DNA sequence: AAGTCTAACCTATAGGATACTTACAGGGACACGGCGAAT
RNA sequence: AGCGAG
DNA sequence: ATTCGCCGTGTCCCTCTCGCTGGCCTATAGGTTAGACTT
């Protein structure tokens, strides 16, 4: 699944690091829990290797995904009605899904609508959080000075 | 359910009611003189614990009968509001307003009253209006006398809020604290020592 | 001082509205910022009286010469600040309510007068059973 | 449901934030941050979530046995209570002297 | 043991008790009533709208209208009564749900039963404006309206000091942000953090905090506080008027 | 004191009512008395109160979200159902 | 030397702060306050005539 | 115990796999108790010295 | 300086649609109610 | 909550 | 089964005075209100 020190994408948390796979003989079987660490508060997760793919253990997308999401965020004309509830729930679901393209589409939409008027309080926090995770995975895929990563993200997003 | 059967079959020619309004209607359609005469007759021909109960109830009713005070004043349609300065609202410390407890009780009565008025106006099933009337009843009870019925309405800290009655009972009430003994000006105190040359 | 008698007695609703100088409607005590009692609230000046001597809500009246006059826009009678200590309010109940003392105090004077019993009275008044006002 | 569980372990205490005299002067409450290992476990699939959670500023007994709250000095007085248990008490009833 | 009879006679005898707890009492007032079926609720709403249209048609034709037939009049009056009883039954079915969602704001501000009745009012408004043309669950639409009503009533009746609804909104917003900021950082957030968070000058947070303050009952103990709450000038003014004399 | 008089009204339940003002003022058309509801003069002016239409009513709520034709259809359906119930 | 020194005990009042619910004088050395002429004292005065 | 009550209430509202021990834990009960115990209690007596 | 004349701000009302159905001492005294003989 | 006089 | 006479049990108001110290989210119409020029 992964060796020691690999980089892993575990949504909705995003980037994480694996250190080992301790096989906890609990339940009479050595549960190959891949010990994993995150960056938010150094939380530790023990994911069974038997169902690692089920819980969402995966890798950062290659540059093909990067160019695909570049095209996705370049695309205008994403419409929306007057209300707020529809987009709020939609972006909640698509951010909880641990996807790269849809998070980019929703963050682009929210960026442009904020730049137009300025919406609310908590949606600014969600915009920030989405931008942070996108920058983190971009730096992870490119290893490109995450401050530089967010600067270039802003540059391409502004277009 | 039996009440519903009785009314929906023979609602006419007999009147039923619930709550304080029912009691007020009952008092209205009642002659004090008839009850007093009946009590006089029973004591004239009664005996035993029946006699004692007759004597007690005769006292209660004859209190109204002998005097000009009718009992209709027992059921309240309007409730009075003690003036504001007996019900303080003053800022203190860091300008933090610090009212008394009567404001909460009066506010609860007002809240129940406004909600009840609206509800009747809109038109709701008898269940909810009965519930609101019950709320108003227990709130007026707490206002007039907290702890006397139901549960002691407790403000923050689970402390029973002072009601208008509470300002009478016990030491802290008005009578024993600020009428039969009051602090006085032109006064002082100090420790004492023997003054034998005096 | 000319005192001779304290004839306490039951106060009918008519007397309650007779005392009242107004009628508090809403449960509003004091404004959030200007720290002024509301209108038709539990402290409203028009009901009880001016919180400041020789003033009114809108404040167009401040001199003492026109004492005993109630303003137009805000309708506050120009009197002493201490008159609030005496003037009394009242509230109109949508539905009648029973005085707690006579109902619950042992022996229940209401029950004895109406020949009813304490638990029975508790049931009828607090909306737990029905009672027949009359029948022909 | 029981499909998930939460647990705690390893209560650890950090060094005192400010020295006793300092807290007594500047109104600070002489205390130590309290940290505990919180573990959230999913039973339906099997997961662990280990964290070092901050559980407040636990006041700390000074060397002289007095707490310092808001600069002021306070003492927690030992209380006396009736031990939980079983109590057999005998009483003589005057109705029949038994 | 179901039809053990005795076992149900005990239940019936237990149903006829005094009971003084109002929250328990209302728990049993809705106790007698049951739940509802979505499609049944659709038909209920249909009957409600039909009876409503019937009564308004009566009111419109009441002026310079027509002498309606006895059968037609009877049937339309019956439809109107059926609609009223239908909405009563619908509300009776929904009391359980509104109680179940109103139990989540207890322990604060006002009485739980008070929350219940304000939620009941919100429920009446929800049925007042319920649209079943798409045919979705009534409860999901309702929750928004009941929560709206109870939040309104909480805001209007929370404190002895009346504050506008906008201020209730900014205050509970301030409290929520304060709580989560403490949860994340663990240090008391400075007022400037909130000032920049909402994009305001360094005063709004102070005013909002001062408004958020709860009054302290003069009744207290340690003895109530009311006792300990506070002739040169009066004598002086009389003397000065005389001095002018 | 200042030249002062008393303005006259009457509340709806008969009781003739009265509140003081100064002579130099407009004796207003309307006043909320001590009894607790609005009243007007028996003197002239008659400012034609002209009450506003109610805030809201259940019918208009159904109006902005429904029309006449489908409600007519529901009414007819109920009518024929009840007709079958009574006579068949 | 016990901590009951007179300088913390002595007190007089001639006109000081008054409460607001009732206009009686306050009570306590921290304020001016008076001295509670309670009920037993009133019985003594009645007894003297 | 109040902590446990509030977190057990929380687990129903929060969706699984979208929660972290930070989210589960709201200190407000515990500290309040401590703050409410040391100040305003019958045993956390003001030091008399 | 109040009397206009000008230009904002603030708030009671209202409105949005997955799903979710039963909270949280002691003492004396009197009045409301068990146990037994009589008609 | 603690304390002084009886 | 009701009457009357006994017991029996449950629920409630009272037990000194006086000091001192400290401690959700908008959308909109109408009400309301800030500032400024003036003869
Ligand atoms: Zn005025």
């Amino acid at each position: 699944i992964f060796k020691v020190g690999d980089t892993v994408v575990y949504p909705h948390h995003g980037a994480a690091l694996v250190e080992a796979i301790e096989t906890r003989t609990i339940k009479g079987e050595q549960k190959e829990y891949l010990v994993l660490k995150v960056a938010q508060g150094d939380l530790t997760v023990r994911v069974p290797a038997e169902n690692a793919e089920y819980v969402g253990v995966r890798d950062v997308v290659g540059q093909e995904g990067l160019d695909k999401v570049f095209q996705v965020l370049r695309a205008p004309h994403t419409e929306e009605p007057t209300n707020w509830s529809r987009r709020y729930k939609a972006n909640l679901e698509k951010l909880a899904s641990g996807d790269v393209n849809k998070v980019a589409e929703v963050v682009r939409d929210l960026w442009r609508r904020d730049q137009e008027r300025g919406l609310s309080a908590g949606e600014k926090r969600m915009l920030a959080k989405a931008r942070q995770i996108l920058v983190g995975e971009l730096a992870l895929a490119e290893s490109t000075d995450d401050a530089k990563a967010e600067t270039i993200l802003d540059e391409v997003l502004a277009a | 359910n039996l009440y519903r059967e009785l009314v929906d079959r023979y609602g006419e020619y007999f009147t039923g009611a619930m709550g304080a309004e029912s009691i007020q209607k009952l008092i209205e359609n009642f002659d004090i003189d008839a009850e007093a005469e009946s009590l006089r007759d029973v004591i004239r021909n009664g005996k035993g614990q029946k006699k004692l109960r007759a004597l007690k109830r005769l006292k209660v009713v004859a209190a109204f009968q002998q005097s000009g005070n009718s009992p209709m004043g027992m059921v309240l349609d309007a409730v009075p509001v003690i003036p504001p300065e007996l019900r303080p609202m003053v800022q203190l410390d860091g300008g933090r307003f610090a009212t008394s407890d009567l404001n909460d009780l009066y506010r609860r009565v007002i809240n129940r009253n406004n909600r009840l008025k609206r509800l009747i106006d809109l038109g709701a099933p008898e269940i909810i209006v009965n519930n609101e009337k019950r709320m108003l009843q227990e709130s007026v009870d707490a206002l007039f006398d907290n702890g006397r019925r139901g549960r002691p309405v407790t403000g923050p800290g689970n402390r029973p809020l002072k009601s208008l009655s509470d300002l009478l009972k016990g030491k802290q009430g008005r009578f024993r604290q600020n009428l039969l003994g009051k602090r006085v000006d032109y006064s002082g105190r100090s420790v004492i020592v023997v003054g034998p040359q005096l | 001082n000319f005192f001779d008698e304290l004839r306490i007695g039951l106060a009918t609703a008519e007397d309650i509205r007779q005392w009242s100088y107004g009628e508090v409607k809403k449960p509003e005590t004091i404004n959030y910022r200007t720290l002024k009692p509301e209108k038709d609230g539990l402290f409203c000046e028009k009901i009880f009286g001016p919180t400041r001597d020789w003033e009114c809500y809108c404040g167009k009246y401040k001199r003492v010469r026109f004492k005993g006059i109630i303003c137009e826009r805000c309708g506050v009678e120009v009197t002493r600040a201490k008159v609030r200590r005496e003037r009394m309010g009242h509230i109109e109940l949508a539905a009648p309510v029973t005085h707690i003392w006579y109902f619950k105090g042992v022996p229940s004077r209401l029950g004895y007068l109406l020949d009813l019993a304490p638990k029975d009275l508790e049931k009828i008044i607090y909306f737990a059973a029905y009672v027949i006002t009359s029948v022909d | 449901s029981g499909s998930m569980s939460l647990s705690f372990s390893d209560p650890r205490f950090d060094d005192v934030k400010a020295p006793v005299d300092e807290c007594k002067d500047k109104d600070m409450t002489y205390a130590a941050p309290l940290f505990v290992t919180a573990e959230f476990i999913n039973n339906n699939t099997g997961e662990i979530k280990s964290q070092t959670v901050f559980m407040g500023d636990f006041p700390m007994m000074t060397e002289k046995g007095t707490f310092i709250i808001n600069g002021t000095e306070r003492v927690v007085v030992s209380q006396l209570v009736r031990s939980p248990g079983v109590y057999f008490d005998e009483t003589i009833d005057k109705s029949t002297d038994k | 043991e179901d039809e053990s009879e005795a076992l149900r006679q005990a239940r019936k005898d237990a149903e006829l008790t005094a009971s003084a707890d109002s929250v328990r009492a209302y728990l049993k007032q809705i106790g007698k009533v049951a739940l509802l079926n979505a499609e049944e609720e659709v038909e209920l709403a249909k009957r409600i709208e039909a009876g409503l249209y019937a009564t308004q048609l009566m009111t419109e034709l009441s002026e310079r209208g027509e002498k309606l037939p006895a059968a037609q009049r009877r049937d339309m009056m019956w439809i109107c009564r059926d609609g009223d009883r239908a909405k009563n039954h619908l509300l009776e079915a929904n009391l359980r749900l509104v109680v179940s969602l109103a139990k989540r704001y207890t322990g604060r501000g006002m009485a739980f039963l008070d929350l219940i009745q304000e939620g009941n009012l919100g429920l009446i408004r929800a049925v007042e404006k319920f649209d079943y043309t798409k045919g979705y669950k009534f409860s999901t639409y309702a929750t928004w309206w009941i929560r709206q009503a109870i939040t309104r009533a909480m805001a209007d009746q929370a404190r002895t000091i009346r504050i506008p609804v906008h201020m209730v909104e900014v205050i509970n917003k301030l409290g929520r942000i304060q709580r989560e900021l403490l949860q994340d950082l663990g240090r008391e957030p400075t007022p400037e953090e909130l000032a920049k968070e909402m994009d305001i000058t360094p005063e709004k947070v102070l005013e909002i905090q001062q408004y958020a303050r709860e009054p302290i009952s003069l009744d207290q103990t340690i003895s109530q506080l009311g006792d300990f709450i506070e002739a040169v000038d009066a004598v002086s003014f009389t003397l000065l008027q005389d001095q002018l004399q | 004191l200042a030249p002062r008089q008393i303005a006259r009204y009457r509340t709806d339940n008969g009781e003739e009512f009265e509140v003081p003002f100064a002579d130099d003022a407009e004796i207003p058309g309307t006043w909320l008395c001590r009894n607790g509801m609005e009243g007007t003069l028996i003197e002239g002016d008659l400012p034609e109160p002209k009450k506003v239409k109610p805030p809201r009513t259940h019918w208009d709520m159904l109006l902005e979200r429904r029309s006449i034709e489908e409600l007519e259809e529901l009414l007819k359906e109920r009518l024929e159902l009840i007709r079958s119930r009574r006579r068949g | 030397k016990l901590h009951h020194l007179v300088d913390d005990k002595i007190h007089a009042r001639s006109t000081g702060p008054y409460s607001m619910i009732t206009q009686q004088p306050l009570g306590g050395k921290a304020q001016f306050g008076g001295q509670r002429f309670g009920e037993m004292e009133c019985w003594a005065m009645q007894a003297y005539g | 115990s109040r902590m446990e009550r509030v977190v057990r209430e929380r687990m129903t509202t929060q969706d699984v796999e979208a929660i972290t021990p930070q989210t589960l834990i709201n200190i407000r009960p515990v500290v309040a108790a401590i703050k409410e115990f040391f100040g305003t209690s019958q045993l956390s007596q003001f030091m008399d010295q």
